[PDB]
C-alpha cells in the first residue's frame, strides 16, 4: 500500500493522505483522514492550522486584467493540529495509526468531516482563448502554521492539495422511463399519438443509447422530418438560478408518415467530446490540473428534499421532435410540431480496487 | 510536485 | 466478445496492405484499440493505438510517417494504413482491446496474422536422400513456408525428428527431418504453396 | 521518454512445484503502472497480473507478484505442468508502449547423452553442384553443447523443441561448401 | 330614406331591408326588421319561410377539388311569414309600417332577434392562389317558399342577402396601459429595469402609434439592438383552441446602452395592408363580395363572463425586445434578452349618419 | 343584384 | 365609365331674399354619392353639401338640397349678400372624378343705359405701324348688348366685373387693323 | 390643419416640374390626397389621386403616361411628377385632402398655384395715350402677367375702370384702363416682371 505526500518549499512541513477521491454515498461521506509532519524546533509560531475549502473560482469578464479569477467560498472548516487540543479527541484509522508509528512523535493527525448536501467536483470546459485556472467546483486542502488565524500567510509557509468529490451509480435500477404524447388539430378531431421509450434509465459513459418510438398518425397531414437529440441541462446557483441547455449529439431521420398511417423504428445516439471540443462552456467532471476527463457525470441529489443546492446541478434529457407539413387555411402561421422529453441518469460503476488516475498514457 | 511514498510492512 | 482480424499476406517491399480488426460483443466508443507486432524469434512490440472518445492518434517512432490507423463507428471495425513497407517489418501482427475507463492492461487479444515483406518469389522444393542408426532427408532452396513432410506417407511415425526451417542468406528456406532406424525409404514431402509433392528414397 | 526494461534471468528450468521468482526493473520511476503477460508457443499472449499486484479474474491463486522500489517481482508457488511458457513484465506509465525481452520457462530433466551422427552428402549432390555436410545430435540434455567441425563460419544450426515423450533436445549443424573446396580434403 | 331590395330569378319574390349593417352594443343588438313581397296566386306551396344563418363556410385543403368549401352552421333561426301565424304577433317599426302601407296587402313583415355573445363579421385574407368564396364569419338571410321545411329547395325559389355585424369604439376611455420589467443576472446583483407606455389604449385605423420607453441598465453588459413590433393575435374556436400570431409592422432601433447607464426615447409605428398583402391568412373585417377592407378591428367581448365564444376572436399587442451582448463564462449558451408586451384596443368611431359603403371610387 | 329603391314621402 | 353632368341654368340673377333653385342631372344611376361646392372668385372652392342631402358642419341653414331620380336639386331659401358666387354639382360613384360646368350667381339691378364712346388711335400709333380702334361702353345692365362696327372678325372684347359701387358693367370692344386698311376709309 | 403647396412656375413646353403638397395637422395614412386643375375661364378638373393605405394610384385618361404621383410618409408631404407638358395644360393647380374612412367629399383645399406652359419669352410693356367725357390708356404686346396700372400715381381713383387683360393670337397680352372726366394726365403703369414703370400723358 502506497500513499501520497507533499512538502512545503521550506521543507519543514509535510502532509500525508490516504487517497485523492472521496466517495459520497449520498447519505454519508467518507471521513477525510490524514497526518501532517511538523518541525516545532524551527517554528516560533507554535500553532499549526489546516483547512478544507469549497470555493467557486471563476474568471472575470468586465475587468481588463488577464489571469485574475474571482472566488466565492461556499464552505470553510479549519482544525488546528499543533498544539494538540485536548478537546479535539478523535480515533485514528487503521492506516493513520500505522503512519503515526512510521513517522514517530513529530507527526500529528487531523480529520475533517464534510456535511452532506454539498456540490460535487465539476469543471466547466474552457474556451480556446483561456489561459487561466479551471472554472467550476473544486475542493482543496491548505495546511500552514501561524501565530494567529488572522496573521498574514506566506507563500513559502503553506501548501495546497486538491481533492475530488464524486458519486457512483446505485446498484439497483428503477423503472423504465416511457413517455407518450397526443396532439389534436382544428380541421379534424383525429388525434396524433406518439410513444417514446428507452432501454434502461441507467447507462455507462460511451455505451450506445437505443430508443423505441411509435407513431400513430390519424390526421390528413404528412410528417416530413423527425428530430432526435439529447441535451445537457445545467443548473447553476451562485446568486440567482440561471438555466441553460446545450445539445451533445443530434441525429436526423428522413422518415415520412402518410396520413392515417402508423410507424415504428429504433435509433441510436452516442455522446462523446471529440466532436464537441469547440462547444464552449460544457460541463465536465473533476480536473486536477489539465487532465482530459469525460463528460460531467449526472449528479444524484438528496432524494425529494426540494433543497436549493448551491453550485452546479447537472442532468440529461432525450428530445424527440416531429416536423409537420404546413399550409392550408392558416397557411404558414400555426405551429404544428410535436415534441417529447425523456430524462435519464448516467454515472460510472463502482470501482473494484483501482481508483481512476491521471491520463495513463502519458506523453 | 506530487510525489509518492509507502509504508513498508 | 470475440476479436477477429483479416487482411494479411505477402507483398513486395514498399507496398501497402489492409488490416481490418473486426471486433464483436462491444462498441469502440468505450474501448481503445492497439496494434502490437512480434518478429520471428523476437519479442512483442507496440506499433499503434487509437482512441475513439478523445479522437487521439498515437504511433511509434520507428513506424512514423509511413503508418496510419483508422476506425469506422458504423461497423465497429478499425482499419490500419501502412505504406513504404520495409523487408525487416515482416512479423506476426495482433489487434487488441483495452478498457478506456480505465487502462488496466491488454485483456483481449486477437488470433494474430502473419505478414511477409520480401521481393523473393515462390521456389520449388528440392528433396535429397541421406544415406546412412538414423535416416534423414533434406529440403532446401524453396519458398515460401510451410511444407508438409512425412515418412512412408505417414507410416513411419516413430523416431522421426522434423526440424524447424531456417532462412539462409539467399532469401530461400531449408529444413531437414530425420528418423532413427536401428537395423533395417519414402521421404513423403509436399509443398503446399507450389502444390508439389516430391518424394525420394534413401539407400546405403 | 523511452524506457528500457531488463528482465532477469533470461531463462531457467525447474521441476514441478518448485518456488520460482523473476525480477523486473525500471530505468525510472513507474509507480505501480506495471503488468504481466504469459504467451504459450504459437498462441496469443495471456494477461496474468495488472497494477503489478492485482490478479486478473479467473486465474489460479498460485500466481503471485511483488514490487520493491524500481524493482518488480513475480513469484509462482506451485509449478503446474501447464505453467511452462514465456513471460513478460510490462509498464504502462509513459508512451511509447515498450515491451521487455521475456523469459522462457521449461521443465527440468536429467542429463542426456548426446548421440553424434554424421551424414555425408548424397550422390545427387555431385550433380547438384553444391556441397553440404550435416551432423546429427539427438536426445541431449541440457540444450547447451559444444560442436567441433573438421574435414570457419557460414554454418547453420536447427534445434527442435523438447519432445514431450523424451523431454530432450536434438541438435543439427550443417555447413555448405563449394565442390572444389569439398574435394580439397 | 332609400332602401334595398332584390328579386328572385323567378321574379315572384322581393325582400326589402332598411340597411345591411346592424350595430351590437354587446349587451343588446339592434333588431333585424324587414318586409317580403309575396305572390300567393301562383304560389301553391301555401307557406313562406325566411332564415338568418351564422355559418363558418371554410375551404378544404386535402380534397383536391378547387373551389369546394365546407360550411358549418353555428346559429340558425327561421320564421314563417306566410301564412301569417297568429302566435308571431310583433309590433312593426316606424319604417316597417310605412313599407307595408306602400306595398299594400300583398307584403308581409318579419323580424329576427339575434342572441348576444355571438361572433362578429370577420374575413380571412385569401392567398394569391385562391379563387373560391371568402373565408371567415359571415351572416346571410335566405327567403323561400315551400310546402314543408324538409322539402327540397330550388335555386329559382330562394334568395340570399349578406349582412354584417360590427362593433364601435366605446365613448369612455379607460386608464393608460403601462408595463415595466426587471431582469436580474448571476454575475452581479444589479437589476435591469425597463419601462414601456403608450399614449392611449384607444386608437383609430391609420393613426400613428407612439410609445414611451425608458431603460435603466445597471449590469456590466451592453445593449446592442432594440426590437419594437406589434402583432395580430387570432383566437379560433371551431373544434379546439387555435393560437397563432403574425406581425404587422416592425421597426429596429440601433441604440446602444453603456453599462450602468440609462436611456429614454419615443418611436412610432403604423399598421397598413399595403406592405402586408403577401402575408397569407391575415384577419380582415367583413367583406360583401370582394371589396377591399381595412384590417380586422378589435373585438370587444362581453366583460369577464369567461364564455367560450365560438368563431374567431381578435386582439392586438405591442412587443418590445432588447438584444444583449453574449459571451463570458456561459459563452453563447444563456438567453439574456428582455421583452415586454403591451395590449391595446382599436376600432372605428361611431358614424354620425352615413354608413360605410362599398369602395366609393369604383373603377 | 341589389336594387336601390326608396319610399317617397 | 365616364359620367357627364349638365347643370342648368347656366347663370341667373336675382334680388336679395329670393328663393332660387338649381338642377343637377345624371347620365346614369348615381345613387346619392353626390356633393356640391361653391367657389368665390379668386379663392379655393368651398364644400356645401355631401351625399346630395347632408349639410356640412358650420354652414348656415338657408342652404338646402333635394334628390329626385336622375335629377338632383339644390335650393336656397333666403339670399344673403355673400351668397353671390359660382356653384358646382359633383358625383363620386365612378372614376374618373368628373366635374361640371358651374353656375354664376349675381345680384339683380335695374336696366342701365349703355354709354357709348369711341377712341381713335393716337398719333403714336402712326409711328407704331399698327392700327387699332377701341369703343367704350360703360354702366350698362344687363350683360347682353348689341355691337355695331363700321368705318369682319378678329376683334377682342374686355368686360369688367360688376362694380359694387354701381353694380353695372363696362364693355370695351377693340379691332386691330393694318395701316393701309385703316387708311382705306 | 393647414394645407400648403409650392413649386409652380413658368416652363417651356415639354419640360417637367415639382409640385410638393405639404400637409399639416394630420397624417397621410388616414387621408387620400387628390389633385384638381381649372383652366382660366373654365371649370375645375380632377387630374390625379393617391391612396397611402391601399397603395393604389389613379390618373386621368387625358394625362396618362406623362403624369405620376408620389408621397413621402416621413413628413406628410407628397410630390407630383409631370413630363412632356403641353401648352394647353397651363391652369391653376390645387392639392386637396379627403377622409379615407370614408369618402365624404373634398373638405380641405390648398391655396392654389399657377403654372404657365408657353415658349414665349418676357416682353416689355407698351403704353399709348388715348385722346378724347372719358380718358383711356392702352397697354399691349407685353409678357407675362400681371401689370400695375394707376392714374396720376394713384391720385385719380374716381371713375377709373381697369379691364382684365386678354391673350391675343401672338402669344402676348394686352389690357386697357379708362377713367371718366366730365370737363377737365399720368398713366402710371408698371410691369413687375420687367420691373419697368412706363408712364404717358393723354392730351386732346
Amino acid at each position: 500500500t502506497r500513499v501520497f505526500k507533499k512538502a512545503s518549499p521550506n521543507g519543514k512541513l509535510t502532509v500525508y493522505l490516504g487517497k485523492r477521491d472521496f466517495v459520497d454515498h449520498i447519505d454519508l461521506v467518507d471521513p477525510v483522514d490524514g497526518v501532517v509532519l511538523v518541525d516545532p524546533e524551527y517554528l516560533k509560531e507554535r500553532r499549526v492550522y489546516v483547512t478544507l475549502t469549497c470555493a467557486f473560482r471563476y474568471g472575470r469578464e468586465d475587468l481588463d486584467v488577464l489571469g485574475l479569477t474571482f472566488r466565492k467560498d461556499l464552505f470553510v472548516a479549519n482544525v488546528q493540529s499543533f498544539p494538540p487540543a485536548p478537546e479535539d479527541k478523535k480515533p485514528l484509522t487503521r492506516l493513520q495509526e500505522r503512519l503515526i508509528k512510521k513517522l514517530g512523535e513529530h507527526a500529528y493527525p487531523f480529520t475533517f468531516e464534510i456535511p452532506p448536501n454539498l456540490p460535487c467536483s465539476v469543471t466547466l470546459q474552457p474556451g480556446p482563448e483561456d489561459t487561466g485556472k479551471a472554472c467550476g467546483v473544486d475542493y482543496e486542502v491548505k495546511a500552514f502554521c501561524a501565530e494567529n488565524l488572522e496573521e498574514k500567510i506566506h507563500k513559502r509557509n503553506s501548501v495546497r492539495l486538491v481533492i475530488r468529490k464524486v458519486q457512483y451509480a446505485p446498484e439497483r435500477p428503477g423503472p423504465q422511463p416511457t413517455a407518450e404524447t397526443t396532439r389534436q388539430f382544428l380541421m379534424s378531431d383525429k388525434p396524433l399519438h406518439l410513444e417514446a421509450s428507452l432501454d434502461k434509465e441507467i447507462y455507462y459513459h460511451g455505451e450506445p443509447i437505443s430508443v423505441n418510438v411509435h407513431v400513430t398518425n390519424n390526421t390528413n397531414k404528412t410528417v416530413k422530418k423527425i428530430k432526435i437529440s439529447v441535451r445537457q441541462y445545467a443548473d447553476i446557483c451562485l446568486f440567482n438560478t440561471a438555466q441553460y441547455k446545450c445539445p451533445v449529439a443530434m441525429e436526423e431521420a428522413d422518415d415520412t408518415v402518410a396520413p392515417s398511417s402508423t410507424f415504428c423504428k429504433v435509433y441510436t445516439l452516442t455522446p462523446f467530446l471529440a466532436n464537441n471540443r469547440e462547444k464552449r462552456g460544457l460541463a465536465l467532471d473533476g480536473k486536477l490540473k489539465h487532465e482530459d476527463t469525460n463528460l460531467a457525470s449526472s449528479t444524484l441529489l438528496r432524494e425529494g428534499a426540494n433543497r436549493e443546492i448551491l453550485g452546479i446541478i447537472v442532468s440529461y434529457k432525450v428530445k424527440v421532435k416531429l416536423v409537420v407539413s404546413r399550409g392550408g387555411l392558416l397557411g404558414d402561421l400555426a405551429s404544428s410540431d410535436v415534441a417529447v422529453e425523456l430524462p435519464f441518469t448516467l454515472m460510472h460503476p463502482k470501482p473494484k480496487e483501482e481508483p481512476p488516475h491521471r491520463e495513463v498514457p502519458e506523453s | 510536485e506530487s510525489e509518492s511514498s509507502s509504508f513498508h510492512s | 466478445v470475440q476479436l477477429v482480424e483479416s487482411g494479411g499476406g505477402l507483398v513486395q517491399p514498399g507496398g501497402s496492405l489492409r488490416l481490418s480488426c473486426a471486433a464483436s460483443g462491444f462498441n469502440v466508443y468505450s474501448s481503445s484499440i492497439h496494434w502490437v507486432r512480434q518478429a520471428p524469434g523476437k519479442g512483442l512490440e507496440w506499433v499503434a493505438s487509437i482512441s475513439s472518445y478523445y479522437g487521439y492518434t498515437y504511433y511509434a517512432d520507428s513506424v512514423k510517417g509511413r503508418f496510419t490507423i483508422s476506425a469506422d463507428t458504423s461497423k465497429n471495425t478499425a482499419y490500419l494504413q501502412m505504406n513504404s513497407l520495409r523487408a525487416e517489418d515482416t512479423a506476426v501482427y495482433y489487434c487488441a482491446r483495452s478498457r478506456q475507463f480505465w487502462y488496466s492492461g491488454l485483456d483481449y487479444w486477437g488470433q494474430g496474422t502473419l505478414v511477409t515483406v520480401s521481393s523473393a518469389s515462390t521456389k520449388g522444393p528440392s528433396v535429397f536422400p541421406l544415406a546412412p542408426a538414423a535416416l534423414g532427408c533434406l529440403v532446401k532452396d524453396y519458398f515460401p513456408e510451410p511444407v508438409t513432410v512425412s515418412w512412408n506417407s505417414g507410416a513411419l511415425t516413430s523416431g522421426v525428428h522434423t526440424f524447424p526451417a531456417v532462412l539462409q542468406s539467399s532469401g530461400l528456406y531449408s529444413l531437414s527431418s530425420v528418423v532413427t532406424v536401428p537395423s533395417s525409404y519414402i521421404c513423403n514431402v509436399n509443398h503446399k504453396p507450389s502444390n508439389t509433392k516430391v518424394d525420394k528414397k534413401v539407400e546405403p | 521518454s523511452d524506457i528500457q526494461m531488463t528482465q532477469s534471468p533470461s531463462s531457467l528450468s525447474a521441476s514441478v512445484g518448485d518456488r520460482v521468482t523473476i525480477t523486473c526493473r525500471a530505468s525510472q520511476s513507474v509507480s505501480s503502472a506495471v503488468a504481466w503477460y504469459q504467451q504459450k508457443p504459437g498462441k496469443a499472449p495471456k494477461l496474468l497480473i495488472y497494477s503489478a499486484s492485482s490478479l486478473y479474474s479467473g486465474v489460479p491463486s498460485r500466481f503471485s507478484g511483488s514490487r520493491s522500489g524500481t524493482d518488480f517481482t513475480l513469484t509462482i508457488s506451485s509449478l503446474q505442468p501447464e505453467d511452462f511458457a514465456t513471460y513478460y513484465c510490462q509498464q504502462y506509465k509513459y508512451v511509447p508502449v515498450t515491451f521487455g525481452q521475456g523469459t522462457k520457462v521449461e521443465i527440468k530433466r536429467t542429463v542426456a547423452a548426446p548421440s553424434v551422427f554424421i551424414f555425408p552428402p548424397s550422390d545427387s549432390q555431385l550433380k547438384s553442384g553444391t556441397a553440404s555436410v550435416v551432423c546429427l545430435l539427438n536426445n541431449f540434455y541440457p540444450r547447451e553443447a559444444k560442436v567441433q567441425w573438421k574435414v570457419s563460419g557460414n554454418s547453420q544450426e536447427s534445434v527442435t523443441e523438447q519432445d514431450s515423450k523424451d523431454s530432450t533436445y536434438s541438435l543439427s549443424s550443417t555447413l555448405t561448401l563449394s565442390k572444389a573446396d569439398y574435394e580439397k580434403h
